[PDB]
RNA sequence: AGGGCUACACACGUGCUACAAUGGCGCAUACAAAGAGAAGCGACCUCGCGAGAGCAAGCGGACCUCAUAAAGUGCGUCGUAGUCCGGAUUGGAGUCUGCAACUCGACUCCAUGAAGUCGGAAUCGCUAGUAAUCGUGGAUCAGAAUGCCACGGUGAAUACGU
């Protein structure tokens, strides 16, 4: 293909709170901190949460009442 | 705010039905009224269709969707402009 | 001054020229002033380097003005993000603290344009 | 691409199976992946095309192509020759790298997922699809964007039948709600 | 003579006597410090909210004996400004009388 | 059962706050009046900056609670600055009530704290304890007032005249 047109697509990292690591080339450039992948995701699940997914259950449980 | 002594508020029809629903099934919210109980992180996934005083407007409720009632996503007056 | 990123005032008393950060009025200007131990009416200028680098690091057990301006800044976006009201009223502009709104509201909205 | 790989090996393996293709040259292969942007209402501005470019330009490691209308239309009040579109062609390991980055990223960041169709496939295992929002992409800010905007893909396979780019896509693992 | 909402009214002050000394109770479990908010008083919050909100003392206007109006109450007399004055002239409020000072 | 009466391009009307040194803050410090008080007041006590919470005596009251009056006085501080004036707004975190506080409660803490530099044309009230100001209590009232009513506290000017 072009030079000097064509995006950057170095390879970056996709941490997730899946806890996966994928290793893809994107336009990201950083490090990419996610929260759902491919894995620990509802449909690629059956599980309700598939993953903490989000430590909300912390102040959730800031509250306690249950 | 509500006294943290005092706890969440949230109908118990609310509750209940809300726990059937995640004992039989995922694909279908509920209809109701109550704008005034509080979304609880394990109504996460639901998308309810909410009253809003003549209309049951859905809300799908996400992580960041529970510290918030019910009424909060369901607003009741139309302003458009002059 | 140029404590915390900030340059606070100078010829000032201390808890006052500790208001000047995004993040003290006075009460934690006091607050500040007592945990590191420095008198309030002693002016900026009337301050040595060691008290200095003793409030650099004792400001810091605070969020300050960048830190604190984006912390806000990310509330309100997951206000406006997450759909709610509260988001509906500042994404408008608006009194988003339950004032009245027919007439009030020149501070949200701005002065009577139209 | 890993996913490259897996196809050439596995999903590969699989489909000489599943379909008992006597040649591998006879066996379905992804030939290109098309992401067209009908921006359409480009005739309003220029930046806006231009955002959605900078969007697709972003979104995969490859300049955009922008395309414009074929004809002039009353029903758009669309002029000839104008670009009221915007489009990029993946295709080899970016086409496959991009590939892992979609379906392992932007699948799970969408709204509500309940699982991506099973048949806009356009007759020949060319599967087409719409997107409403560039916003489960990480390549995005959503902080820093200027819409919502989504785009149409048309994922031009060698596969022939849509059934074939079904099985295909299900080899690797498409949602296929 | 809107015997509507007098019947609302005096149903709601009916089961609030009724089910009165229950949401008192069904509160002090709540505003006490025990039943670890989760175990007692909060299952007590389920029963409260069984318990028909129309068996609250607040939902009550506090309406005047003789026309059940919402407002201008006086809550030492129990009567509107209105008929409370015609009685006041006409002397069948013992010692009442108009004050000048 | 919910929502609305609370919507908000806007205009107006009342009312609240301010724009400052005759003042802001801090400190200390006294002088009221009146009323209310029992599904209430609620002393104290204890916890909690605090919202308040627990504890809780007494009080149906010239006796117990609201309940310190504030303004003042003196100390210092601020030093005329959108300021140590302001304190809008907004964020967060609480306290409180209620079945319940999203619409659509109040308060508390923290944190930005906006306009705002005394106000067009015009225009209002008032002749003495009045204006002016300080604060107080009460009603309604589950909770809910800048409004209402009432109490006291400082406390002036000018009315030639038509
Ligand atoms: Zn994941």
């Amino acid at each position: 293909m072009k030079k000097d047109i064509h995006p950057k697509y170095e390879e970056i990292t996709a941490s997730c709170s899946c806890g996966n690591v994928m290793k893809i080339r994107s336009t990201v450039g950083h490090d990419l901190n996610l929260d759902v992948c491919s894995k620990c995701h509802p449909f690629f699940t059956g599980k309700q949460r598939d993953v903490a997914t989000g430590g909300r259950v912390d102040r959730f449980n800031k509250r306690f009442n249950i | 705010p509500r006294s943290l002594k005092k706890g969440p508020f949230i109908d118990l029809h609310l509750l209940k039905k809300v726990e059937k629903a995640v004992e039989s099934g995922d694909k279908k919210p509920l209809r109701t009224w109550s704008r005034r109980s509080t979304i609880f992180p394990n109504m996460i996934g639901l998308t309810i269709a909410v009253h809003n005083g003549r209309q049951h407007v859905p809300v799908f409720v996400t992580d960041e969707m529970v510290g918030h009632k019910l009424g909060e996503f369901a607003p009741t007056r139309t302003y458009r402009g002059h | 001054a140029r404590i915390a990123g900030i340059n606070i005032p100078d010829h000032k008393h201390a808890v006052i020229a500790l208001t000047s950060i995004y993040g003290v009025g006075k009460t934690r200007s006091k607050a500040i002033l007592a945990a590191a131990g420095i008198a309030e009416d002693v002016k900026i200028s009337e301050l040595s380097e060691g008290q200095i680098d003793t409030l650099r690091d004792e400001v810091a057990k605070f969020v300050v003005e960048g830190d604190l301006r984006r912390e806000i800044s990310m509330s309100i976006k997951r206000l406006m993000d997450l759909g709610c009201y509260r988001g509906l009223r500042h994404r408008r502009g608006l009194p988003v603290r339950g004032q009245r709104t027919k007439t009030n509201a020149r501070t949200r909205k701005g002065p009577r344009k139209p | 691409a890993k996913l490259h790989d897996y196809y050439k090996d596995e999903v590969v393996k699989k489909l000489m199976t599943e379909f008992n293709y006597n040649s591998v040259m006879q066996v379905p292969r992804v030939e290109k992946i098309t992401l067209n942007m009908g921006v359409g209402e480009a005739i309003a501005d220029k930046k806006l095309l231009d955002n959605a470019a900078a969007d697709l330009a972003a979104i995969s490691g490859q300049k955009p192509l922008i395309t414009k209308a074929r004809k002039s239309v009353a029903g758009f009040k669309i002029r000839q020759g104008y670009p009221i579109g915007c489009k990029v062609t993946l295709r080899g390991e970016r086409m496959w790298e991009f590939f892992e980055r979609l379906i392992t990223i932007a699948v799970p960041r969408i709204r509500d997922f309940r699982g991506l169709s099973a048949k806009s496939f356009d007759g020949r295992g060319n599967y087409s699809m719409g997107v409403r929002e560039q916003i489960i992409f990480p390549e995005i800010d959503y902080d820093k964007v200027d819409r919502v905007r989504g785009l149409d893909i048309t994922i031009t396979t060698t596969a022939k039948s849509d059934e074939e780019g079904r099985a295909l896509l299900a080899a690797f693992d498409f949602p296929f709600r | 003579a809107k015997q509507s909402m007098k019947a609302r009214e005096v149903k709601r002050v009916a089961l609030a006597d009724k089910y009165f000394a229950k949401r008192a109770e069904l509160k002090a479990i709540i505003s006490d410090v025990n039943a670890a908010s989760d175990e007692d008083r909060w299952n007590a919050v389920l029963k409260l909210q069984t318990l028909p909100r129309d068996s609250s003392p607040s939902r009550q206007r506090n309406r005047c004996r003789q026309t059940g109006r919402p407002h201008g109450f006086l809550r030492k007399f129990g009567l509107s400004r209105i008929k409370v004055r015609e009685a006041a002239m006409r002397g069948e409020i013992p010692g009442l009388k108009k004050a000048s000072w």
